[PDB]
């Protein structure tokens, strides 16, 4: 099964490894090495996901043990262990499915490297893709480990994961006057922004009113110039966004990152040093 | 306006508060909290005394309240003190060169309060002194003037009638917040109610207004500097009202929300009478105690610096 | 300049665009068109005209009064100091009317000019929405934009309309404040129970999030097809090309469907727009339907249980 | 989402209210991103979902109609479009398998190297004249000044030798930028169009970079029917041809790494 | 109007029609703005005051 | 610029005589105000 | 009178546009930033002192 | 230099300043990387022990 124009594209090569092998198409996906690799990992990993829900916060016939997907939670082991590996039951899962997270993270990326490879096309996806993956880095493997236990990531539960992020926010009181939190959010709500403008003119210049013709680049340029005076660009919004996403999360990383290794005091406090200043 | 990169260094200490993964952990700096060991370390308790001859009531004259030790006792607890509040001044500071029972120097009234105050925190609100107990250098730390005093906050400059606006500019108080930053006066000094967090799923049961939580968190704040520490250490952020959930130290502290009231209520407050004009504030609200008057960044003063308990004249009789 | 269709290399220049012609009615753009060698090593390098009629002068001008009041009231507080003005500008803010006023006209003093600077910035939006809407008929375009602004509007207003006038009290309003008005966010959240149980506000976030995704999807797929033709959406919308045509075979290949290159910019409208939708709403039921998310949540079986390594006692039902 | 309720409230009348809407927007877009590419052509793997079905979740929409400009013809979204050819064979009988390039793959025309068959006409600005032409037409665009001037440069190639060097480079009058270089090649001395995308610069040396092919390939580059104006057709077919050596001009490309 | 004989020559400088916009929106908000900034202070005619108390006669 | 000395010498008459205009009504303003509302 | 001798020469290098625009702008915020200011300031005239409370004595 | 005389074949195959560059940044990481890992909790020079105690009975 392939598109009116997908059998003139699948080309033998641009493998990374052991492609001749792998290299072939499942319906409507591209298998390869890394195919092979992810999938090793999802079942291995969304089985084990399924396997806590069975099992439960301390056993499968206690009442704590729940199926509903918001009170699902697979929470990593005690700070105790640090750097070591604790029982599957008390922690090993997490610990464990989070390595299977990575493998499929990564390899899902070098994927997509080497399917750009043969479409002959931009790495830009992938090297995009790698901040998200980088983003995640961090929040189970760099900060964790400057903090020295990887009891310090965050639960794998739908809803779980939100407390996590409540209790290490207030862990700094008000988490609102982190710097890099704040920068980065900035990004996802110029993102956000730029996205509800993009789309929107797009749609608006193919899509004229009725017995209108579709517009041209000479239109988009003069429109965003007359309610504002500027125009970034066609190309250049496709750069702008592309941008602002990544830097969302670049600096998101750095906002929890700097978050206790670099930092133990309360944020709202960090500010300070602009007030300490001998200027007033 | 710019990013932080790392003002302090790694690996930072780490206390897991809650359950594994709950997000309740304390991270606090490995060398400050060396510092602040040693710059904030007590004083070795004088030596025992005979504990006999006669009583105190019995030979000084002007005693309402270290009656019930003896002389060696009573001139030890006598030497404490002067050590604690005035170790400048010496003993002329709470005292008239020869008239060591003359009540004309303001600084040995209050001292004759500050006992009972003391005395009671460590006899009758030991939910949260437990067996420690405090002693005049918790707060005064060697100093007549407590340094972690405070008082009524002024605010910002008066814009001539629309200066009531007290809640845009970082005070110290609160963590370097922009909150009302003044939640001492309302709440450590009165009793405002601090609860806000609806006890009911739909609305209609709690006319609690959304200032009033910004209040609450501005107190909250000031009190998580206080002890020095992240709300995780009294809550778990997901559950600020549920007590079931929250942290054995949230209900200790409870308790001194109300011995610090106490302690300005029936103490700080009718000294002020006779404190002098540099002891008043602007509002002419005396300096009264908060919890970082005593703690000063510490969850527990000296860092569990048992120091009453070798003081028996810091007990009520 | 790296190219990875990152920075423009070489750039050239053409006599100043005066915009495309407009229909009969709206006034001729106004201001001598720019160059920047920088800004259009980014983009595009030619600046303007701009337009300014009726609906864009009086928004241009109505908006600009509630600026001014408030920064005026900031450089109040700090007694006209502006030493301490730059320094406590992001925690310096005009706070609402206090709760002793309801919604009646407070002095200009106990939070006055906060209303008005309000009533000026909220019509600022609306009117300037019309500006919007007048800028796209004028050009036949269509009101994809106008539709959106509205959505993120219709939030806006959620924080002073239609909920506060819905409690009775300006006081569950957000104040002109860059710290303060975080404050704001960080107060109502632990007035109402954590937002995190709260509904609509997670499903906001799946697009504050999605949003980002996307994004970083299209904004770099174009690119990397960029070399294609990938960047000139309109005529490959009208007649498909190779850039369209092997840019939509990736997506297929690596997660199995896709779509057309015009149809993802509907997802995306509806990836963002669809934000705010969640936003207003997420916030248009707290306060007034829900109270408490938390306990909300858990009514519903949605809040997660943990064993209890740590509790606290209640003072209250002993004492 | 619990399959059973026991809970009723306002707060959540309007949560469902919102799924419907959205597992019906999901679907208002599907329908849409079925505008360009189903029916689908085989069956080497039946299609994969929780719900097989017989094109999709949902039924394909109704064609829309766009009014392209003056001068301009008019197009069908979605439209029945005239199967193509491939220039390749099965590298096995088992379906999904790939289809290996016939002879030089670099010029097979197939893969990296295959491109559609764009409109046999040429993109216009907003009153006529072809949006993309070279210098030597646009008499009014300049280079930015400071910025260094590329007619001139020698366009080297993969390898590294020489290929060429740049007679002139084409402007856009829509879009104020450089889209095309007017490059000479050396070995055929024919004049073939090089795409911004594939050209890097070295300012230092005065040269146009290329990765794509190598610079013996530049030689029988897809030509231009004018040399006044770059067709739509063959425009993506140039750039097209570029693509090829990213994954041709070299067995070691395409040849595994490990 | 007096002087209104040497102002005439404006007209031959700027646009006339930009003039008018510019002020016809001018007035727009300080007229929307007086009465609000003068109803928020001096008297509130509407509910401050004068005439009997909605709320008196009102709510009782 | 975008003129000669004529109609610059003639522009800065009448262009005072409107700026005189303004000082002399906003001044005899601020006075009546002045003897009003005395600041200071 | 005295400088505006030479003064006329101005207008042949600053266009007059420019001038008039930004005049009036300046002239219309600067004015509008003083009875503002100086309103919040002691001499407020809207609700300071008279017309003395009648607020007070028609309302109720 | 003992093995280094039939190793000297390996710069055929190994770019030369690729592996060279290369590797200068490797050890710069890894020093201030070591420097660093040591410095944390084993033995803090910096702050630990004399011949300083400068700030403890310099400052006081
Ligand atoms: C009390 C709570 C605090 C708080 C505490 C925290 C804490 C604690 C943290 C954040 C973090 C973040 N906060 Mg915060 N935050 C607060 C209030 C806010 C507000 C607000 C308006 O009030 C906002 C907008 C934000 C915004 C943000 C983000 C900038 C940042 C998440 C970044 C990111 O992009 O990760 C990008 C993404 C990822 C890491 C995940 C990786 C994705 C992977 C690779 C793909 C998954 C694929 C999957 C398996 C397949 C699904 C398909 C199915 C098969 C069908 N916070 C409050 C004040 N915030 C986090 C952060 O800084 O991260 C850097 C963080 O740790
Ligand atoms: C970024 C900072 C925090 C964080 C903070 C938050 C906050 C705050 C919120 C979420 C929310 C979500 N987060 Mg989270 N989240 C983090 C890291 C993750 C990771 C990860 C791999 O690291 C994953 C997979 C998720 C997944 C999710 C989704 C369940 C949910 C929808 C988000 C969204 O729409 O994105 C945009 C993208 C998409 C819609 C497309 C793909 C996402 C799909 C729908 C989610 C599938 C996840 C699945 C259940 C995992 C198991 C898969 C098995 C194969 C079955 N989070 C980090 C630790 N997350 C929101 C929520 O409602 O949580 C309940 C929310 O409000
Ligand atoms: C402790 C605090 C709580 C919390 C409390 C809140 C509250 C309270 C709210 C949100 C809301 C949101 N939160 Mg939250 N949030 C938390 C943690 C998070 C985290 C996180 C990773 O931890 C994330 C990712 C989010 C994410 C989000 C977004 C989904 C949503 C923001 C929508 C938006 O577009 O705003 C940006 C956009 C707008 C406000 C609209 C724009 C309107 C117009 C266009 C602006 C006018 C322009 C004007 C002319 C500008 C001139 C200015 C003048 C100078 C004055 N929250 C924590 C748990 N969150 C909002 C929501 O939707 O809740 C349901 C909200 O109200
Ligand atoms: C402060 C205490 C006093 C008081 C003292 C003063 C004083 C003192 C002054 C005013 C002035 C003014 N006061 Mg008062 N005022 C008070 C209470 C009020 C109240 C009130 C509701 O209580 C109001 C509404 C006003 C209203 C006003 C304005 C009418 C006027 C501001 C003019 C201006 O800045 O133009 C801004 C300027 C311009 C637009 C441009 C310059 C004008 C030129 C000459 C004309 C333009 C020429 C152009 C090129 C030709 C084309 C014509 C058209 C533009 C098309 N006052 C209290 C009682 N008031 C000022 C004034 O009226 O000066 C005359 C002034 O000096
Ligand atoms: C700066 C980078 C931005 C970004 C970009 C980005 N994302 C991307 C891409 C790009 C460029 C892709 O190419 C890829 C994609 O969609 O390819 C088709 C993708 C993607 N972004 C995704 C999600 C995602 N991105 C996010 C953010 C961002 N993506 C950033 C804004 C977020 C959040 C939290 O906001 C999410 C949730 C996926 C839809 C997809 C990648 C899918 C993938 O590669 O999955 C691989 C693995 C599996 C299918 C199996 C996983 C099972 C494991 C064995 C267990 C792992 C457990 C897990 C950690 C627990 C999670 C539990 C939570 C519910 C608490
Ligand atoms: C409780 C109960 C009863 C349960 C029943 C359970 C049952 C029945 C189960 C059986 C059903 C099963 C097992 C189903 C499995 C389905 C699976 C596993 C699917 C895996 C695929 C997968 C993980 C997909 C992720 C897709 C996601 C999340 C994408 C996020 C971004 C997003 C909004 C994409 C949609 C729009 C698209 C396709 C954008 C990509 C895209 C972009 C970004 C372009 O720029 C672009 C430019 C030019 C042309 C095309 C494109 C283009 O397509
Ligand atoms: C002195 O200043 C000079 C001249 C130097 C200029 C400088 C100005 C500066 C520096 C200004 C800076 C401003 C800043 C930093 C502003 C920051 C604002 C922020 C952070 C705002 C954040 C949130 C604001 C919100 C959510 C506002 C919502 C407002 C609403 C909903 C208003 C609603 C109004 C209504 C409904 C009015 C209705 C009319 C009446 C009341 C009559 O209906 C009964
Ligand atoms: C070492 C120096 C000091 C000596 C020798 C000393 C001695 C004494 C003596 C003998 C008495 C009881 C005498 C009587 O009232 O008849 C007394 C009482 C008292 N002293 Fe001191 N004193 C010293 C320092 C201080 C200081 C620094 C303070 C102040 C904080 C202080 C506060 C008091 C008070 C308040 C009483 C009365 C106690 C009561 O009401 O029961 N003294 N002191
Ligand atoms: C029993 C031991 C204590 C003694 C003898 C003592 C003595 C005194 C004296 C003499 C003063 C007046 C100082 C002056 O201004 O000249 C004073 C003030 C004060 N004390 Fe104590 N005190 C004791 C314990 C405490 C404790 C435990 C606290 C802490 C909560 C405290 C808090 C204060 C405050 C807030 C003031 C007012 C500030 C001031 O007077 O300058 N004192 N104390
Ligand atoms: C900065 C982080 C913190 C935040 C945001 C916070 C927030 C709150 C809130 C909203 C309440 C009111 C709950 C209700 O409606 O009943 C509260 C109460 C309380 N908090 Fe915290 N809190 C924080 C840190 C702390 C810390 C560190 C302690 C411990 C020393 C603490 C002790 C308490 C106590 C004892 C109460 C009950 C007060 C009463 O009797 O009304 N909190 N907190
Ligand atoms: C209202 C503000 C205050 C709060 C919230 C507060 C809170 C607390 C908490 C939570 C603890 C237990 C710490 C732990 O478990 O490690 C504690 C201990 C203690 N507090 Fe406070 N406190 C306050 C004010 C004070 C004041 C004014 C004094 C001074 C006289 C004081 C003296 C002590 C002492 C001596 C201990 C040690 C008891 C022990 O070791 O368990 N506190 N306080
Ligand atoms: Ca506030
Ligand atoms: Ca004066
Ligand atoms: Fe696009």
């Amino acid at each position: 099964a392939m598109l009116s124009f997908e059998k003139k594209y699948r080309v033998r090569g641009g493998t990374l490894i052991g492609g001749d092998l792998f290299d072939f198409w499942v319906g409507p996906f591209y298998v390869g090495f890394f195919g092979v690799v992810g999938f090793c990992f999802t079942l291995l990993g969304v089985l084990l996901i399924v396997w806590g829900a069975t099992i439960g916060p301390t056993g499968p016939t206690s009442d704590l043990q729940t199926y509903n997907l918001w009170r699902i939670s697979i929470a990593p082991p005690d700070l105790s262990y640090g750097l070591r590996m604790a029982p599957l039951t008390e922690g090993g899962l997490w610990q464990i499915i989070t390595i299977c997270a990575a493998g499929a993270f990564i390899s899902w990326a070098l994927r997509e490297v080497e399917i750009c490879r043969k479409l002959g096309i931009g790495f830009h996806v992938p090297f995009a893709f790698s901040f998200a993956i980088g983003a995640y880095l961090v929040l189970v493997f760099v900060r964790p480990l400057l903090m020295g236990a990887w009891g310090h990531g965050f639960p794998y539960g739908i809803l779980s994961h939100l407390d996590w992020v409540s209790n290490v926010g207030y862990q700094f009181l008000h988490f609102h006057y982190n710097p890099a939190h704040m920068l980065a959010i900035s990004f996802f709500f110029t993102n956000c922004l730029a996205l509800s403008m993009h789309g929107s003119l797009i749609l608006s210049v193919t899509n004229p009113q009725k017995g209108e013709p579709v517009k041209t680049s000479e239109h988009e340029n003069t429109f965003f110039r007359d309610i504002v005076g500027y125009s970034i660009g066609a190309l250049a919004i496709h750069r702008l966004g592309l941008f602002l996403a990544l830097s969302a999360a670049f600096w998101s990383a750095v906002c929890i990152l700097i978050s206790g290794p670099f930092w133990t005091r309360g944020w709202p406090e960090w500010w300070n040093w602009w007030l300490e200043l001998p200027l007033w | 306006s710019v990013m932080l990169l790392g003002c302090e260094g790694p690996p930072p200490g780490t206390e897991q508060i809650g359950y594994r993964g709950v997000g309740m952990e304390n991270y606090y700096n490995k060398r400050q909290r060396a510092l602040s060991i040693q710059a904030n370390q007590p004083v070795e308790s004088l030596p025992a005394a005979d504990s006999t001859g006669p009583k105190a009531s019995e030979v000084y004259q002007n005693v309402q309240v270290l009656k019930d030790l003896s002389v060696g006792e009573f001139t030890r607890t006598m030497v404490a003190v002067t050590t604690w509040v005035s170790p400048k001044e010496g003993c002329n500071y709470c005292h008239v060169p020869g008239n060591w029972a003359s009540d004309d120097i303001y600084t040995k009234v209050v001292s004759r309060r500050m006992f009972e105050l003391v005395r009671a925190a460590n006899s009758d609100w030991k939910a949260h002194v437990a067996e420690t107990g405090v002693t005049c250098y918790t707060c005064h730390r060697g100093n007549p003037v407590p340094k972690y005093a405070w008082v009524t906050d002024p605010g910002p400059k008066y814009p001539s009638g629309l200066k009531p606006t007290g809640q845009n500019y970082g005070s110290k108080t609160v963590a370097y917040a922009s909150l009302p930053f003044d939640p001492l006066t309302p709440f450590l000094d009165q009793a405002n109610e601090i609860r806000i967090t609806g006890n009911a799923a739909l609305a209609g049961s709690n006319p609690a207004s959304l200032k009033q939580a910004e209040w609450t968190f501005g107190l909250m704040m000031n009190i998580s500097d206080s002890l020095g520490v992240g709300c995780t250490f009294c809550h778990n952020t997901r559950a600020f009202n549920d007590w079931t959930q929250s942290t054995p130290k949230r209900t200790t502290a409870w308790y001194a929300i109300r011995h610090v009231r106490d302690i300005n209520q029936n103490y700080i407050w009718p000294l002020n009478d006779v404190l002098p004009a540099s002891r008043k504030g602007p509002y002419g609200d005396p300096l009264r105690v908060s919890c970082m008057t005593c703690h000063q960044a510490v969850n527990k003063p000296l860092y569990g610096a048992q120091m009453a308990k070798d003081y028996p004249g810091l007990y009520k009789t | 300049p790296e190219y990875q269709n990152i920075f423009t290399a070489v750039q050239v220049r053409a006599p100043a665009y005066p915009g495309v012609p407009l229909p009969k009615g709206n006034l001729p753009r106004i201001g001598r068109p720019i160059f920047s060698y920088w800004l259009g090593k980014i983009g595009d390098a030619q600046i303007g005209p701009i337009y300014l009629g009726l609906t864009g002068t009086l928004s241009i001008f109505f908006g600009l009064v509630a600026i001014s009041i408030i920064g005026f009231n900031m450089l109040a507080s700090v007694h006209w100091d502006v030493f301490q003005f730059l320094k406590h500008f992001f925690w310096l803010g005009l706070e609402p009317p206090p709760p002793q006023y309801g919604l009646r006209i407070p002095p200009l003093s106990e939070g006055g000019w906060w209303l008005m600077a309000g009533l000026f910035l909220t019509l600022s939006i609306l009117l300037w929405w019309v500006r919007t809407y007048k800028r796209a008929e004028a050009l036949g375009m269509s009101q994809h934009l106008s539709w959106a602004f509205a959505a993120a509007i219709f939030f806006y207003l959620v924080l002073g309309f239609i909920r506060p006038v819905m409690m009775g009290s300006w006081a569950k309003a957000v104040p002109f404040g860059i710290f303060p008005h975080l404050d704001w966010t960080a107060a109502f959240s632990i007035r109402y129970g954590n937002l995190y149980y709260n509904p609509f506000h997670m499903l906001s976030i799946a697009f504050l999030y999605g949003s980002a995704l996307l994004f970083a999807m299209h904004g770099a797929t174009i690119l990397s097809v960029s070399r294609f033709g990938g960047d000139r959406e309109i005529d490959q919308i009208t007649h498909r090309g190779t850039a369209a045509e092997r840019a939509a075979l990736f997506w297929r290949w690596t997660m199995g469907f896709n779509v057309t290159m015009e149809s993802i910019h509907r997802w995306a409208w509806w990836c963002a727009v669809l934000t705010v939708i969640t936003a207003g709403i997420g916030i248009l039921l707290s306060g007034t339907v829900v109270d408490n998310w938390y306990l909300w949540a858990v009514k519903h079986g949605m809040a997660p249980a943990y064993p209890e390594v740590v509790t606290a006692v209640n003072p209250y039902e002993t004492a | 989402s619990a399959g059973i309720t026991h809970y009723i409230d306002a707060a959540q009348i309007t949560i469902w209210a919102f799924w419907l809407f959205f597992f019906g927007l999901i679907i208002y877009l599907r329908r849409e991103d079925k505008r360009e590419g189903y029916p689908l052509d085989s069956d080497r793997t039946e299609r994969s979902g929780g719900r097989v079905k017989v094109v999709g979740f949902p039924d394909l929409p109704d064609p829309k109609t766009f009014v392209l400009p003056h001068n301009g013809g008019t197009v069908v979204a979605p439209r029945v479009e005239a199967p193509v050819a491939v220039n390749a064979t099965p590298f096995s009988p088992a379906p999904g398998s790939p289809l290996v390039p016939n002879g030089d793959p670099m010029l097979s025309g197939f893969g990296p190297a295959a491109s559609p068959d764009r409109p046999k006409h040429c993109d216009l600005t907003f009153e006529g004249l072809p949006k993309i032409v070279p210098m030597r037409v646009a008499k009014e665009f300049s280079i930015a000044e400071g910025d260094p001037d590329p007619r001139g440069m020698t366009v080297v190639g993969l390898d590294g030798e020489v290929a060429g060097t740049v007679s002139d480079v084409w402007v856009d009058r829509s879009e104020p930028q450089i889209r095309y270089l007017e490059v000479e090649v050396a070995a055929n001395k024919k004049k073939v169009l090089l795409p911004i995308g594939f050209s890097r610069f070295d300012k230092k040396a005065r040269k146009v970079k290329v990765d794509a092919i190598k610079a013996a390939h530049f030689a029988n580059v897809p030509t231009l029917s004018n040399p006044d104006q770059v067709t739509l057709y063959e425009e993506d077919k140039v750039c097209a041809y570029y693509a090829g050596g990213k994954l041709y001009a070299t067995a070691e490309r395409a040849g595994p790494l490990l | 109007f007096t002087m209104n004989a040497n102002l005439y020559k404006i007209w031959l400088i700027l646009d006339p029609r930009r003039v008018l916009v510019s002020i016809v929106a001018f007035q727009i908000v300080l007229g929307l703005l007086i009465h609000m900034i003068v109803l928020s202070t001096d008297l509130n005619w509407l509910d401050d005051n004068i005439p009997v108390s909605y709320q008196a006669l009102g709510k009782k | 610029t975008g003129l000669t000395d004529d109609e610059a010498k003639e522009f800065h008459a009448i262009f005072m005589q409107s700026m005189y205009a303004w000082f002399g009504l906003v001044v005899i303003a601020h006075l009546l105000a002045w003897l009003y509302r005395p600041w200071l």
